[PDB]
Formats: structure tokens, C-alpha cells, sequence
């Protein structure tokens, strides 16, 4: 519910060094392709960070209904951008219960 | 082994098939029947039907 | 044998590190790509070189 917004501006962005930072499978983008992110360029880049369940990953998409989409974090219907998600069992889970 | 799931090694085998007009050498198992001529039949010559 | 983040680069019409400099598939490619995890055999605690 309290996801962080980071404003990214006035720099040179390298999108090929993203794969060395986190072990994600799919660079699932919507308005563009991941292989063309270095030639063209944008005005502003905004990054939203939150930790959700594995069943709720499919709700981070335009035109979706559920729990996170309609009550926690909503993506627009004309959303251009890209979604990155990966497993975090080794860091965000405890045997006693992560609360 | 302590790395994440996106940094695991993956064994990749890529099969590329030559779809050309050369005579056929390698393909799947189908039993060949006798050839009859001057009859309206369904044929199967090296993969394509009609 | 490649890493897990670059399995998606083994496809026609891709741009990256394996596709541009190591192993490129043609634009009119036909056939199949098979990939499976090999953590049991191709991983060592000291570091594979
Ligand atoms: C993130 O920061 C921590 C501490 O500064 C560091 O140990 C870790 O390597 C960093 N992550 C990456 C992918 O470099």
C-alpha cells in the first residue's frame, strides 16, 4: 500500500546492466521492447518498488482486477513501461513469520 | 549454487530444421504403402498432403 | 551452456550479448529451442571457470 516512487532525471541510462543486479527471468515490458531501450530515449523514468505474493504477480498489468490492482496499486489502461519481478525467498521470509 | 534463480546455468539444445527442396534424408516414422495410379486418392509425398 | 537471464536471447531477431557477439539465430529461423536448468551438474561452490 505504501510503495516508493523514485524520480529519475538528467542522466544517461544503461539498461543492459540491470540483469546483473537482480536474478529475474522475464523483463516483461508493455509499450516497448527490452532490446530497444538503449537507442531511443524518454523524458522521465519512474520506478515503483513493493513486495507482493506469487499469486498476485499477474495483477501488475493494465486492465486487471483483483486485490492489488483495484485497492493497492493501479496501472493505467494506456500504460507504457516495463515490469520486473523476481523471487525473494532468501531475503524476505522467516521461519517465525514475516509480519 | 548460492546464486539466485536467474543466474543458474542452463543447458541449451537448439534444433534447426532444413525446410528445403532437397531429397529427404531424415524425418519421422510413417509406414509407406503401395503406389496406385489413375485413381482419385489422398497422397503423402515427403510430408505435404493433398 | 548460458546463464538464466539470457535464455530469452536465444530467439530470432534479438539484441543483446549472446545474440550480438556470441550466438545469433537468423530472422527466418525455423526449428525448436530446448533449455533446461543444470544446477546439479554445471555449478560448483568454488566458481566455474
Ligand atoms: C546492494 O548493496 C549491498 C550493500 O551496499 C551490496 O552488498 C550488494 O552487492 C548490492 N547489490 C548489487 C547487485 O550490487
Amino acid at each position: 500500500y505504501a510503495w516508493n516512487r523514485k524520480r529519475i532525471s538528467n542522466c544517461v541510462a544503461d539498461y543492459s546492466v540491470i540483469y546483473n543486479f537482480a536474478p529475474f527471468f522475464a523483463f516483461k515490458c508493455y509499450g516497448v521492447s527490452p532490446t530497444k531501450l538503449n537507442d531511443l530515449c524518454f523524458t522521465n523514468v519512474y520506478a515503483d518498488s513493493f513486495v507482493i505474493r506469487g499469486n498476485e504477480v499477474s495483477q501488475i498489468a493494465p486492465g486487471q482486477t483483483g486485490n492489488i490492482a483495484d485497492y493497492n496499486y493501479k496501472l493505467p489502461d494506456d500504460f507504457t513501461g516495463c515490469v520486473i519481478a523476481w523471487n525473494s525467498n532468501k531475503l524476505d521470509s522467516k521461519p517465525s513469520g514475516n509480519y | 549454487p548460492t546464486y539466485g534463480v536467474g543466474h543458474q546455468p542452463y543447458r541449451v539444445v537448439v534444433l534447426s530444421f532444413e525446410l528445403l527442396h532437397a531429397p529427404a534424408t531424415v524425418c519421422g516414422p510413417k509406414k509407406s504403402t503401395n503406389l496406385v495410379k489413375n485413381k482419385c486418392v489422398n497422397f503423402n509425398f515427403n510430408g505435404l498432403t493433398g
